[PDB]
């Protein structure tokens, strides 16, 4: 049976805050399709040769 | 068939008479009189715009 992730009890209380003291610059790659190959068929020549 | 016949660098085994492409199309032949291997190419075609 697959695991959905590690469980994490967030340290919540009505007067506690967490604030980051540092950062990282992250560079992430996103790849997107933009075109197909352009095609045409002479279908007298496909059907009848 | 119909096409343009040309001298080729294909290496047929002695019993083989025809050559085929990935999608079953005949793309070479052996001349049955003088046993050269001929590349077959389609006669030129295209749309007119
Ligand atoms: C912040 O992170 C860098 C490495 O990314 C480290 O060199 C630096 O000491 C860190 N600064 C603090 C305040 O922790
Ligand atoms: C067919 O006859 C020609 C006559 O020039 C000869 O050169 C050739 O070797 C012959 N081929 C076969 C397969 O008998």
């Amino acid at each position: 049976t697959m695991s959905l992730g590690a469980e994490n009890s967030v340290a919540y209380s009505n007067n506690s805050i967490a604030i980051p003291t540092n950062f990282t610059i992250s560079v992430t790659t996103e790849i997107l399709p933009v075109s197909m190959t352009k095609t045409s068929v002479d279908c007298t020549m496909y059907i009848c040769g | 068939g119909t096409g343009v016949l040309t001298e080729s660098n294909k290496k047929f085994l002695p019993f083989q008479q025809f050559g085929r492409d990935i999608a079953d199309t005949t793309d070479a032949v052996r001349d049955p009189q003088t046993l050269e291997i001929l590349d077959i190419t389609p006669c030129s075609f295209g749309g007119v715009s």
